[PDB]
């Protein structure tokens, strides 16, 4: 699959980082939400 | 035709419930059978026994235009389907055709050989 | 099956699909409905000759599948409409490789006759494309 | 043995191949089979029963694959609706996504339609597209186990083949 | 390096005898000319019989537990829950310690089949098994 | 299963039982009828199996004889003028000339 | 990771489940015949009728569980079998897996078993609807007519042969064997005196349809002297022959569907048949007619326009939907609902083997369960209040709250709520018809989902609500556990079948 | 009947139609004996009008034998009378007679309602008394009962064994022209 | 009839024809003759035996569980059943509870092992 | 079983699905074919004999019968 969006330059990305902006990235599930976590299974046992 | 608002005496001769000989009765909830209302039973067994009196009565009874439209409804449906077939043919869409694109193989049918 | 290798490719086995002509499809279908007896005969002959002379101690083991050679030649003549020789050895050079593949897949790697039909029809299609 | 039904039409039949003239009303079962019942009833009559079963399965998978294309483009549009505000969504969508959406439209994909009306050439093209995808995923042995059933020895041999192929492709000059 | 280590592991597995039936099964699956066709057929039959996982083991374990419960609830008069629970635990532990109907009359036939070929020191065995490693 | 004698014996047993039920007489009535019915049914169905095999064999032979009759009827059913036509001249002369050696 | 074991698992389970049902039926029949002289019920506790009921109900239930397992085995086998042909792209090797027959039991009728998804869906409907119907017939089987406790086992065996044979003649025969047990049930088990004429009408209508199907199959057999669908694939019918065949099969299976104007028998029978058979008649047998039509038409190339058949089906839908307001009898109203649903399903099979049979199969299952639930509710009402007409019973919700709640939730499910499977079938069929004919799709949706629904809800809402003032001394009790659990199982299936694997839908 | 290089190929059996006619006649005779064996088992004077099918309403054997014989006469499958009509229609299709098939279907449906119409009359308000009295008790003839049992077996399950009868009749008819 | 080895000589054909019509090796010929080029008859027989045993185990367990569940939970009304179950020894109550569940559960477990492929050896 | 051990097809199918067909063809297909191929087999034998003489007959070339 292709990128589907108009490409931007690394100089533009550096400029945006200079202006205080942050690149959006997905965040991992917390231990409570993650169904493969000791916290999840301790909650289940409780 | 419509019901008569006038008060009428209860019917003396009306179709009633009849059971097969040697019928095992329904004994649910203590086997309590109440006497049936004559007017209610008459309405129960009225439509099933209603008949037309003379030839052609079915046309003019009620609304002649509505009866004609109801009678011609299958023809109207077929003609509308023909118009839609014209539209699909002009546009190469799904037609009213028996699409034999599987060459006879059935839907998820097992096709295995015996040794 | 109906794929041609891409001559200039970024990877080893990139292929591109193609569709045969309606004339080729009609010809192959008609001949297969007219010459399908020979193909079933080749299958049954292969099985019977393996039953008879398959054992190495048999007298006819050295003859191999030669009794089915007549069936193969008859199938070739029927599929080619008696215009490209009386034997499959007289096949045009375009269908030579496909004929070799058919013979291998029919008598050396005794595959089910579906693959053998694929290769024989490939021979017929090559001949048809050469001499449409 | 296949038979036939007696015909009632009084129409002459002329065969150039056999140089014979026949009447439709007077035909035996074999003559009806070779003259009246000689037409085709499937997209690829040149294929065997097994080959056309494979062709039909690949055609169904291809229709579902085009529907999968449309569903994926819809999911990416939904993703754009969330990750991109409306102030600039339509520009980025008209960049590349809108063209693909219109490419995967009512005639080009079956969608919810009862029958995808394809000619035999179109069905063959769809099946060839499916076969190209199958070839490019099987050269790397990706079919097992989602799209293929292979024994343990077959899996090991395929792994060795894919390893050799990967080494050869990695050690090729860039274009 | 890594491929050399994989080949060394293959040779080490060839040296061992526990993995030897498995390696010969891999050889047989390849349909190579190293193994005779009759040997292939017999080894396939014996290996299939030996590696069967029948449902009769679970059925017998189920029948023994239910049979014990029925017997102790049918004929014993005024049963003691302590002894009944101890017997349940003992039978479950015996099921745990009992091997799943392991057979010994099929593995020796496998060694009869594959002892005809010196798998440890066969140049063809390595060539066949170099490609096919699970 | 495989034995028509045993099939007939079972048929006779069940026929006797169903005749007892149908007559409303109790089972175990006229007990000698059970073995008698078993023997009669077994013999009858064994003979019918043999006779059907014989009839099938002789029917195959009669069909071999009948194929000649159908050919010679088709040649005799030709409409006037079709005997010497190109589609039937060879067969007509084979049967009229070659097959005339009495 | 699909191996040879699962293939034999599925095949063995199918064959040996048929033999399980047959052996249970045979043992039960032997016990029933050889333990009594007259074979009528001895009116005492120590009677074989208790054992007969137990054996038949348990055979149905356990064979249904085995059928669930075998259906899952078949689903896995069919998925992986279609995968194997699709998987391999090398031209040298083809999928050639030749199977051996089992040793313990023979092939019944010397026919190799062929299993399709529609056939096994039909078999599952047979099992469940027969279970519900036999549970609804215990109060009807008594002295001198207990012999019909085996009727649903006979139906299960007949349909088991019906949906598993590739022989066209055995297929037709198994389709033809469903008449005698049905007529015997209607003639001897029905309590209403008007049910004799209803049985006669059912027999004559369904047998005219069977005669048309017989003519079609006679054409098929005589023209191409064979009995196999593959041999049909190797033969082509001329345009006139194909037209005659399609007309005959459509008209016959529409006599059994039923279709306009051949639903008079269905109305009369449903009004007069016993509630158990009415559950079984509407739920299942019409689906056997649908399966027969699907098997016949898919295997034959037809070059005529199906607009006439589509018009007949849509006219049936409209005609059934417009008559729902004028029905004061709840059972007759449910019969008209059955007619509407059956015509809608039969519409989906007018496009050959396109992606329209999926909605037909799903709607067949949904209508089976919905008709079973509705006729069971009518049975509960008739057993409680001793009437079915709207003018005699109303206010059920206040005296029998569980029955009223069941009626209301039945209406909710019948209204095509998205959570259930009726909405899925409507979505399938209506999307296909809208792409085929938008105006006819709107007409069908308007008449069926508004006018018919309005009438259907009017006749049920008036029964549910009101005041049961008259006959307070004779007012019944609430729903029993059997009826409650049957209704809950119908609801549970209609809800959870939406989560079935989408591979086959 | 085809010809290839003066060699005739014959895929049709000329004697098959006569065998079908014989099978139809034999099936009708067998079903006619079945219905009239029940009549001869009873008081023959009890059956005068068509409404007096109620007289067959007796112990279940007579009742069910009557109703199944009537269904077989009407051609309801899989009873013995259905097989003859099915084979006749199959042969007519083989002979390519669509109009004859249509008229056979008309006659079959009309006669079928003619037969099953009497099934309504079998309903009786009580069990009937149609057996002759010998030695102060009803005379039930075991021999006729056994005959009816055999006829009922060959009427219910006769479709399973019809192939052997077809073979015998085709063998008999094969002598007509040879 | 004419498809036979009689009258055939290797000298009547060219070497290419002889080579391309030659028999394969003994192993290939035996595999083709026995129809065991992919799966052997012994593998098929083992699969059939396992399938039959699985069906019989599943059917027997389902029958036992169905009969035990009904014959133990259908002895009367709610109060009557409560009294009957209370007036039981502990092993009898355990049997009333354990037996119907164990048989059906084991049948379902056998079905689950049937539909699954954990035995595949290509694992790491 | 014993009733249906005479043909590998069920008795119902034998009774109804074989309309106007020779019982030789139904029960002994190989003998039926070899009997109808009597002249063709002789022509094929003559063709083989002439082929061994180096004389290829084009007319009887299609006649290559296996059964
Ligand atoms: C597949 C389809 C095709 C069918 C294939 C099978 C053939 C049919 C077989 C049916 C019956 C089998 C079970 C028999 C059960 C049994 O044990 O019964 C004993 C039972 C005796 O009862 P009982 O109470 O013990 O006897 C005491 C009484 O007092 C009465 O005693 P009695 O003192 O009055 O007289 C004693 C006499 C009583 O028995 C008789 O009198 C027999 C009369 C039967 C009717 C006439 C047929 C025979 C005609 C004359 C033959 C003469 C031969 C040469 C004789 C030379 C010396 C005189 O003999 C016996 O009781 C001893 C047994 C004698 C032999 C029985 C069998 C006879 C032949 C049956 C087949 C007939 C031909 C069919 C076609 C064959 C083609 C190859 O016998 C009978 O009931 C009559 C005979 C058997 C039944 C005949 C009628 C058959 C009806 C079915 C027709 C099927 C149609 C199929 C086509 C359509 C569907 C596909
Ligand atoms: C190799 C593996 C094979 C596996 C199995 C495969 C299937 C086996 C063959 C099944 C063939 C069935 C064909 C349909 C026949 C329907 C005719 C009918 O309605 O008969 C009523 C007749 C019983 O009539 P009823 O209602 O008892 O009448 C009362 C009595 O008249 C008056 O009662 P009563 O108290 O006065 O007197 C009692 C006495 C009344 O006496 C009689 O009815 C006389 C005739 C029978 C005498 C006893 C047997 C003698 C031997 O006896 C009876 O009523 C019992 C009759 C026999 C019942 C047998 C039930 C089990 C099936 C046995 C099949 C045997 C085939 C050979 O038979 C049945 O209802 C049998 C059940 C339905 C068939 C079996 C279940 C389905 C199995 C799968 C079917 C697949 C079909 C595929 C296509 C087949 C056609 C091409
Ligand atoms: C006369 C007796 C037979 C029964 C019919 C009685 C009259 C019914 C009727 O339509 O009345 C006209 C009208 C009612 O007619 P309507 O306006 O309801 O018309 C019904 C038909 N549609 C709706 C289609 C237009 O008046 C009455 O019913 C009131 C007086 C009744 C007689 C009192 C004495
Ligand atoms: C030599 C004979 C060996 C077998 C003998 C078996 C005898 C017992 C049969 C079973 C039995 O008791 O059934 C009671 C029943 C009694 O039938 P019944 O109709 O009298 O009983 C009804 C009355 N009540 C309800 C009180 C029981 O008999 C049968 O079911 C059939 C009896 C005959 C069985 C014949 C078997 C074959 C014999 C072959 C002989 C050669
Ligand atoms: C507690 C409840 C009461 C007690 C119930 C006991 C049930 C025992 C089994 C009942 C068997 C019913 C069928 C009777 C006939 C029979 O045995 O048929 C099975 C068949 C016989 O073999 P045969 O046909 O001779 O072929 C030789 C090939 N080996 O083939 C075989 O025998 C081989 C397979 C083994 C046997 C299969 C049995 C299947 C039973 C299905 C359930 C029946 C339930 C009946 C009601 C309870
Ligand atoms: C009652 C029992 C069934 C009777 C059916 C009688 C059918 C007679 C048909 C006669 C005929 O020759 O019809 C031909 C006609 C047009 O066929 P056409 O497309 O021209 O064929 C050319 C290629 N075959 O064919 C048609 O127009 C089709 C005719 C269908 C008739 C209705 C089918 C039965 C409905 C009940
Ligand atoms: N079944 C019916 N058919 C026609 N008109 C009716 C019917 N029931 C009620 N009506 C009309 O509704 C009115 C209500 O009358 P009702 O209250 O039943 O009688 P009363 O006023 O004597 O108590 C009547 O005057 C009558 O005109």
């Amino acid at each position: 699959m292709q990128n589907a969006y108009p490409e931007i330059t690394d100089q533009h990305r550096e400029f945006l980082k200079k202006q205080g902006l942050k690149v959006y990235e997905p965040k991992p599930l917390p231990d409570q939400i993650n169904p493969f976590s000791k916290t999840y299974w301790i909650t289940n046992a409780f | 035709y419509m019901g008569n608002p006038a008060v009428q005496s209860p019917p003396k001769e009306f179709f009633n419930y009849h059971y097969v000989p040697d019928n095992y009765p329904d004994a649910l909830s203590g086997f309590r059978i109440a006497y049936r209302d004559p007017f209610e039973v008459q309405h129960v067994f009225a439509y099933e026994n209603w008949e037309y009196q003379y030839d052609g009565q079915w046309w003019s009874m009620g609304s002649l235009a509505c009866n004609v439209l109801f009678f011609c409804t299958p023809l109207f449906l077929y003609l509308i389907l023909q118009v839609e077939e014209l539209n699909s043919e002009k546009r190469g869409g799904t037609s009213n055709k028996f699409y034999h694109n599987n060459a006879g193989f059935f839907h998820f049918q097992i096709y295995d050989n015996k040794q | 099956m109906f794929l041609n290798p891409v001559k200039d490719s970024e990877f080893d086995d990139e292929v591109k699909g193609f569709v045969p002509s309606e004339g080729e499809v009609r010809f192959v279908a008609n001949k297969n409905k007219e010459c399908g007896y020979y193909l079933q005969g080749i299958e049954q002959c292969r099985r019977k000759m393996v039953q008879l002379a398959g054992d190495s101690s048999s007298q006819f083991h050295s003859l191999g599948f030669l009794p089915c050679k007549r069936l193969v030649d008859a199938h070739y003549r029927c599929m080619t409409d008696d215009k490209f020789g009386s034997t499959i050895e007289e096949v045009p050079e375009i269908g030579l490789d496909s004929a070799q593949k058919f013979f291998d897949c029919t008598f050396q790697q005794l595959k089910p006759m579906q693959s053998c039909r694929r290769f024989f029809d490939q021979v017929v299609r090559d001949v048809y494309r050469a001499n449409g | 043995a296949f038979g036939g039904f007696r015909q009632t039409d009084n129409s002459l039949i002329i065969d150039d191949r056999r140089k014979i003239i026949l009447n439709t009303r007077s035909l035996n079962d074999f003559q009806q089979k070779i003259y009246l019942r000689n037409f085709f009833t499937n997209y690829r009559p040149d294929l065997s029963s097994y080959d056309y079963f494979a062709f039909k399965e690949k055609l169904r998978i291809g229709e579902l694959f085009l529907n999968e294309y449309r569903k994926r483009i819809n999911n990416e549009v939904r993703r754009a609706a969330i990750l991109t505000p409306t102030s600039s969504l339509r520009e980025k969508m008209n960049h590349k996504i809108a063209d693909q959406i219109l490419d995967l439209s009512s005639p080009h994909v079956r969608g919810a339609h009862f029958q995808a009306v394809r000619s035999w050439t179109d069905a063959s093209k769809i099946v060839n597209y499916v076969e190209e995808k199958q070839t490019k995923i099987n050269k790397y042995g990706l079919q097992f186990p989602l799209l293929g059933n292979m024994t343990e020895e077959q899996c090991a041999s395929k792994e060795d083949e894919v390893y050799q192929r990967l080494l050869k492709e990695m050690q090729k000059p860039p274009k | 390096a890594s491929q050399l280590q994989r080949e060394q592991k293959l040779v080490q597995s060839l040296q061992q005898e526990s993995l030897q039936p498995h390696l010969f099964k891999i050889i047989v699956d390849s349909q190579s000319d190293l193994v005779c066709e009759a040997d292939r057929r017999e080894y396939i039959k014996h290996y299939t019989r030996a590696n069967e996982k029948s449902s009769t083991s679970q059925l017998l374990q189920v029948g023994a537990l239910l049979g014990y419960i029925y017997a102790v609830g049918r004929y014993v008069s005024n049963p003691s829950t302590r002894k009944f629970s101890y017997g349940l635990a003992a039978l479950l532990g015996s099921f745990s310690l009992l091997n799943p109907s392991k057979n010994l009359h099929h593995n020796h036939s496998l060694r009869e089949i594959y002892s005809k070929y010196n798998i440890s020191t066969n140049p063809q065995a390595l060539e066949i098994l170099k490609s096919r490693i699970y | 299963m495989s034995s028509m004698l045993i099939w007939g014996a079972c048929f006779g047993l069940f026929t006797r039982a169903a005749a007892c039920k149908a007559s409303m007489i109790p089972l175990t009535t006229s007990p000698w009828k059970y073995p008698k019915y078993m023997i009669v049914s077994a013999v009858t169905f064994y003979y019918f199996d043999w006779y059907r095999r014989m009839a099938l064999e002789q029917l195959c032979y009669n069909e071999e004889k009948l194929e000649r009759y159908q050919i010679r009827a088709k040649l005799q059913s030709l409409k006037i003028g079709e005997e010497l036509s190109d589609a039937y001249r060879e067969s007509f002369f084979e049967h009229a000339v070659q097959k005339n050696n009495i | 990771m699909f191996n040879l074991n699962t293939i034999y698992l599925s095949r063995i389970f199918i064959e040996f489940n048929f033999y399980f049902l047959f052996f249970l039926f045979l043992i039960s029949s032997i016990i029933f015949y050889f333990s009594k002289i007259i074979s009528i019920q001895n009116l005492n506790q120590n009677s074989v009728f208790n054992f007969l009921k137990l054996a038949n109900i348990f055979g149905i239930l356990i064979s249904f569980f085995i059928h669930i397992i075998s259906f899952w085995f078949y689903c896995i086998y069919s998925y992986n079998l279609s995968l194997n042909i699709f998987s391999d792209i090398n031209l040298y090797n083809s999928n050639s897996i030749e199977l051996l027959n089992n040793s313990l039991l023979p092939n019944y009728f010397k026919s190799n078993i062929t299993i399709d998804f529609f056939g096994l869906i039909l078999l599952t409907l047979a099992y469940i609807v027969g279970f519900v119907s036999i549970l609804a017939l215990d109060t009807r089987l008594y002295w001198k007519n207990i012999k019909y406790i085996f009727s649903f086992t006979i139906f299960l065996l007949i349909v088991y042969v019906y949906v598993t044979v590739s022989n066209i003649l055995l297929f037709f025969m198994c389709y033809e064997l469903l008449l005698i047990p049905s007529f015997l049930i209607v003639y001897f088990v029905s309590p209403s005196r008007r049910a004799i004429q209803a049985s006669l009408y059912f027999v004559i209508w369904t047998q005219l349809g069977s005669l048309l199907v017989l003519i079609a199959i006679s054409y098929i057999i005589s023209i191409t002297n064979t009995y196999e669908f593959n041999d049909l694939k190797y033969f082509n019918f001329t345009n006139s022959e194909s037209t005659i065949i399609i007309f005959l099969i459509f008209l016959g299976f529409g006599f059994k569907a039923p279709i306009w104007p051949f639903h008079y028998w269905l109305t009369k029978t449903h009004v007069e048949a016993p509630s158990g058979f009415s559950i079984y008649l509407s739920g299942f047998l019409v689906k056997t007619a649908l399966y027969g039509f699907y098997k016949f038409n898919t295997s034959i190339f037809i070059d005529i326009d199906s607009s006439i058949f589509i018009a007949i089906c849509i006219m049936g839908v409209v005609d059934s939907s417009l008559k729902m307001w004028g029905q004061t009898d709840l059972k007759k109203l449910v019969a008209y609902g059955t007619i509407q649903e059956m015509n809608i399903i039969y519409l989906a099979f007018c496009w050959g083997d396109s992606c329209a049979i999926l909605g037909g199969i799903l709607f067949s299952a949904t209508h089976a369960f919905l008709s079973a639930l509705m006729f069971f509710l009518v049975d509960c009402i008739y057993r409680r209040y001793h009437t079915r007409s709207l003018v005699e019973v109303n206010g059920i919700l206040h005296i029998t709250p569980n029955l009223g709640l069941s009626i209301l939730f039945m209406l909710v499910f019948f209204s095509g709520i998205p959570g259930t499977i009726k909405f899925i079938s409507e979505f399938y069929i209506f999307s296909g018809l809208l792409e085929a004919s938008p105006f006819i799709c709107f007409i069908l949706m308007l008449v069926a989902n508004v006018l018919g629904l309005i009438g259907f809800s009017k006749s049920w809402f008036n029964a549910t609500f009101g005041m049961p003032k008259k006959n307070t001394k004779y007012l019944p009790m609430d729903l029993s556990f059997k009826e409650s659990y049957i209704i809950l199982y119908c609801f549970f299936f209609l809800f959870i079948f939406s989560y079935f694997s989408s591979i086959f839908f | 009947m085809s010809i290839f290089s003066n060699i005739w190929i014959n895929n049709d059996l000329n004697s098959y139609g006569l065998s079908i006619l014989l099978l139809n006649i034999i099936n009708y005779l067998i079903v006619f004996m079945l219905i009239l064996s029940v009549i001869l088992l009873t008081n023959l004077s009890k059956f005068k009008s068509l409404n007096q099918f109620k007289e067959f309403n007796s112990y279940n054997f007579i009742l069910y034998s009557l109703i199944f014989s009537l269904l077989s006469m009407a051609g309801i499958p899989p009873l013995l009378g259905f097989t003859g009509k099915f084979l006749a229609i199959l042969y007519s299709s083989f002979k390519s007679q669509y109009l004859l098939i249509l008229f056979m279907t008309i006659l079959n449906i009309f006669g079928m309602y003619f037969y099953i119409q009497n099934l309504r009359f079998v309903v009786k308000k009580n069990k009937s008394s149609i057996l002759n009295y010998k030695n102060y008790y009803v005379n039930i003839n075991y021999s006729i009962t056994l005959n009816i049992i055999l006829l009922n077996f060959f009427n219910f399950f006769g479709i399973l064994f019809l192939s052997d009868l077809i073979i015998i009749l085709n063998y008999i008819s094969s002598y007509i022209y040879i | 009839m004419n498809i036979s080895y009689t009258g055939l000589k290797l000298e009547d054909y060219s070497d290419e024809v002889i080579r391309k019509y030659k028999f394969p090796n003994s192993n290939e010929l035996e595999r083709f003759l026995n129809r065991e080029q992919t799966l052997t008859v012994q593998q098929h027989k083992s699969a059939i035996k396992l399938a039959q045993q699985d069906f019989f185990a599943v059917a027997g367990l389902l029958s036992v569980g169905s009969l035990s569940y009904i014959f133990y939970n259908s002895v009367g009304g709610k109060v009557i059943r409560d009294r009957i179950r209370a007036s039981m020894p502990f092993p009898k109550r355990v049997l009333v509870q354990v037996l119907p569940f164990v048989a059906l559960g084991t049948a379902l477990i056998i079905s689950r092992r049937g539909i699954e492929g954990h035995n595949h050896g290509y694992k790491q | 079983g014993v009733w249906s051990n005479i043909h590998p097809t069920d008795k119902v199918t034998l009774s109804f699905a074989n309309i106007g067909r020779p019982f030789r063809l139904i029960y002994r297909p190989e003998i039926f074919l070899r009997d109808q191929q009597a002249k063709f087999i002789q022509l094929e034998k003559e063709h083989i004999e002439k082929s061994k003489k180096g004389e290829f007959v084009e007319t009887t070339s299609p006649l290559v019968l296996w059964n």
